[PDB]
């Protein structure tokens, strides 16, 4: 079946040019479309027959389409172009989506996020559950990576982290949450939860207590 | 020009479905209609496709023998019968239209699409949350700011909403998206920053509403 | 004339496509024209497959 490439994610400074790329075996002989969609949105045309434009978007996008790349392109990126972008084309008798590029506007400096983290409560215990909490606000741009930690030791089983959120002020939030039996959890003297951002690093720590 | 769909919901492996989809704001008998869906937090996956007069119909690989595409062009209608459903079926399904002209002529795009309707497949029953209270401490304690919260834990399916004090706090509440557990179960966390300086005269409740299994929560955090 | 250039004018002139030929692509060198093949005339034009209902040939000029 038919592939359309895209990279994943594109960062651009407000008022630069971004490029996303779509690759496909000979994607000049096909017709491209282009879709813009935001979060909690439908997605909308931006680009139909390679270059065209229809009536309704900015003249800052524009599209070429020759041997196996098709190349949306946004100058002076404004931050209401935030948003992820889909290539598209037709084959056998198919839509064929490509898998989106999410292109990131930094219209905010960096912040670094405040972590938070929970031992679990009494009450979990004696539910025979045993959950730790890991809450991650107020940074920028949206990624953080999230690490476990029992008395030093890495762990990842148990973990579950979400993706990053846009709140209320343009930052971001994630969550992180670490499984655990309450015999696990007493065993160990200090669990860690340590997040990651742009180079800098944040750990808090727990224990039974 | 307007597509709305409806029809989804919650069902578990094996069911079955039938999404709707009203148009109006342009001629329904002149443009090819399609289906299109969007795992949660994925990509877009074509459907099926269905012509003007439904005499040219086209289904994904992923889809063919279990969904069948319909339309009703006096109701100005398209429908979408999804049978024999899986898990990864789980999507928001999007009527989308096609174009006057078949796609080999060109017109091989989509627009516009709807607002789209939301089926979730899935083995788990509607279960309420339990919620355990994250009380405040000295390592939540920010100097001068304190952080406490509630743990809403294992409920199905979304959405639950978290209020503090039933509404009067809404300074420094940060209410975070819900994970999925292996379980098929969703978690989440409703964290608020107050003063540390009242913390033991101060009284501070979350209030849960999970609206599917009507089960709503009042749990009081106390250091 | 590529396939490109005539399914962009197929999409140009759809209201007016018809059994009876199309005018020319261009005024200058070579170009296109497009009609209906007479057996598909009753067809709704998005159920008309390009490369069955749908006939072309080069319209030459200078």
């Amino acid at each position: 079946s038919y592939e359309l490439t895209q990279a994943p994610s594109v960062s651009v400074s407000p008022g630069q040019t971004a490029t996303i790329t779509c690759s496909g075996d000979k994607l000049g002989d096909k017709f491209t479309s282009w879709y813009q969609q935001k979060p909690g949105q439908s997605p909308v045309l931006v680009i139909y027959q390679d270059s065209k434009r229809p009536s309704g978007i900015p003249e800052r996008f524009s599209a070429s389409n020759s041997g196996n790349t098709a190349t949306l392109t946004i100058s002076g990126t404004r931050a209401m172009d935030e948003a992820d972008y889909y290539c598209q084309a037709w084959d056998s008798n198919t839509y064929v989506f490509g898998t989106g590029t999410r292109v990131a506007v930094l219209s905010q400096p960096k912040a670094n996020p405040t972590v938070t983290l929970f031992p679990p409560s009494s009450e979990e215990l004696q539910a025979n559950k045993a959950t730790l909490v890991c809450l991650i606000s107020d940074f920028y741009p949206g990624a953080v990576t999230v690490a476990w930690k029992a008395d030093g030791s890495p762990v990842k089983a148990g973990v579950e982290t979400t993706k990053p959120s846009k709140q209320s002020n343009n930052k971001y939030a994630a969550s992180s949450y670490l499984s655990l039996t309450p015999e696990q959890w007493k065993s160990h003297r200090s669990y860690s939860c340590q997040v990651t951002h742009e180079g800098s690093t944040v750990e808090k720590t727990v224990a039974p207590t | 020009v307007q597509l709305v769909e409806s029809g989804g919901g919650l069902v578990q492996p094996g069911g079955s479905l039938r999404l709707s989809c009203v148009a109006s704001g342009f001629n329904f008998t002149t443009y090819s209609m399609n289906w299109v869906r969007q795992a949660p937090g994925k990509g877009l996956e074509w459907v099926s496709y269905i012509s003007s007069h439904s005499n040219l119909i086209y289904y994904a690989t992923s889809v063919k023998g279990r969904f069948t595409i319909s339309r009703d062009n006096a109701k100005n209608s398209l429908y979408l019968q999804m049978n024999s459903l899986r898990a990864e079926d789980t999507a928001l399904y999007y009527c989308a239209r096609g174009g006057s002209l078949h796609p080999s002529a060109g017109a091989d795009w989509i627009d516009p699409w709807g607002q789209g309707t939301l089926v979730t497949v899935s083995s788990a029953s509607t279960k309420g949350p339990s919620v355990f209270p994250l009380a405040p401490s000295s390592k939540s304690t920010s100097g001068g700011t304190a952080a406490l919260g509630c743990l809403v834990k294992d409920y199905f399916p979304e959405p639950v909403t978290v209020s503090w004090n039933s509404g009067a706090l809404t300074s420094g509440v940060h209410t975070f998206p819900a994970v999925l557990q292996s379980s098929g179960l969703y978690s989440l966390s409703s964290v608020v920053t107050v003063p540390s300086s009242s913390l033991g005269t101060q009284t501070y409740i979350c209030n849960v509403n999970h609206k599917p299994s009507n089960t709503k929560v009042d749990k009081k955090v106390e250091p | 004339p590529s396939d490109k250039h005539i399914k962009e004018y197929l999409n140009k002139i759809q209201n007016s496509l018809s059994t009876e030929w199309s005018p020319c692509s261009v005024t200058c060198g070579n170009g296109i024209q497009v009609r209906i093949k007479p057996g598909s005339a009753n067809k709704p034009k998005d159920e008309l497959d390009y490369a069955n209902d749908i006939e072309k040939k080069i319209c030459k000029m200078e």
